């Protein structure tokens, strides 16, 4: 995130930071005890799928105090339309091992009905994009969980003020000052609704982060909330990686 | 009706033939008398920051 805020400790409780090898990959969302909202991207180059864990109650990644809750990955779930290295369907869904334990420090955001999505949350101008990212283009990352407000865009006024489809949607600032970035992929796009809070986006990827003249890609989460919820009604089947059809 | 003012439910929301609407609330609530507000059944429900609700508690 950059030109962002430090998202006070355990004010982003559905927050992920997911691990390869103890390396930071991505962000993530819970939105179930056993159940992690990513980005697809996120997976490309995935070699021992068996080393990814799933971190929740995370803030400061330079201590250890005792809200951190940590999961194996036991599935990754990616639309069958999804091309490795592309933007569309930029989306994946992750099955922890066990399920973690909700707390004041981890609790999901809620996966909204597509309808409800569509229709209200869609049309909410604001919304709160998070992670441990790079705090500057061509900068370090964060050690502290950032968040940043975003405005969203229609996307005909997207490409005025400018691939973007229908799966996707712009949110940002195309000053140069306000963006999500590298290390923030697959964290949340979260929007509040009388008092609250909405699985509305992802964070996808693109050129550069808060590059001049351009805007934030968020994968559009309405687009896929039947499709995850019959995910979630299935029984895991062996290996780690399942490509799953979409629609 | 739905598309307007969120057919005045607090969360999610159905039409039904005739002028007829149903509100609902999402899993970890419940439907008040109202009709329209949900509330919450569990200790840490969906989309809600348990620290920032208990500091207005
Ligand atoms: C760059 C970049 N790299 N990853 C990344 C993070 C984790 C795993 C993989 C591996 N996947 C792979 O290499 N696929 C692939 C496949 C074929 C060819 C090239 C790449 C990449 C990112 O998240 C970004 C990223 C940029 C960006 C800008 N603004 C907002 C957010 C943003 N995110
Ligand atoms: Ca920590
Ligand atoms: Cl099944
Ligand atoms: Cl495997």
């Amino acid at each position: 995130i950059v030109g962002g805020k430090v998202c006070p400790k355990g004010e982003c409780p559905w927050q992920v930071l997911l691990l390869v090898n103890g390396a930071q990959l991505c962000g993530g969302t819970l939105i179930n005890t056993i159940w992690v909202v990513s980005a697809a991207h996120c997976f490309d180059k995935i070699k021992n799928w068996r080393n990814l864990i799933a971190v929740l109650g995370e803030h400061d990644l330079s201590e250890h105090d005792g809200d951190e809750q940590s999961r194996r990955v036991a599935q990754v779930i990616i639309p069958s339309t999804y091309v490795p290295g592309t933007t569309n369907h930029d989306i994946a869904l992750l099955r922890l091992h066990q399920p973690v334990v909700l707390t004041d420090h981890v609790v999901p955001l809620c996966l909204p009905e597509r309808t409800f999505s569509e229709r209200t949350l869609a049309f909410v101008r604001f919304s709160l994009v998070s992670g441990w990212g790079q705090l500057l283009d061509r900068g370090a990352t964060a050690l502290e969980l950032m968040v940043l407000n975003v405005p969203r865009l229609m996307t005909q006024d997207c490409l005025q003020q400018s691939n973007i489809t229908e799966y996707m949607f712009c949110a940002g600032y195309s000053d140069g000052s306000k963006d999500s970035c590298k290390g923030d992929s697959g964290g949340p796009h979260a929007t509040h609704y009388r008092g609250t809070w909405y699985l509305t986006g992802i964070v996808s990827w693109g050129q550069g982060c808060a590059t001049v003249g351009h805007f934030g890609v968020y994968t559009r989460v309405s687009q896929y909330i039947e499709w995850l919820q019959k995910l979630m009604r299935s029984e895991p089947r062996p290996g780690v990686l399942l490509r799953a059809p979409f629609p | 009706i739905c598309v307007n003012e969120n057919g005045g439910c607090e969360q999610y929301c159905s039409d039904h033939t005739g002028t007829k609407r149903s509100c609902r609330c999402h899993e970890g609530y419940s439907l008040l008398a109202d009709g329209v507000s949900c509330t919450p059944t569990v200790e840490y429900p969906c989309g809600k920051i348990p620290i920032l609700e208990k500091r207005n508690a």
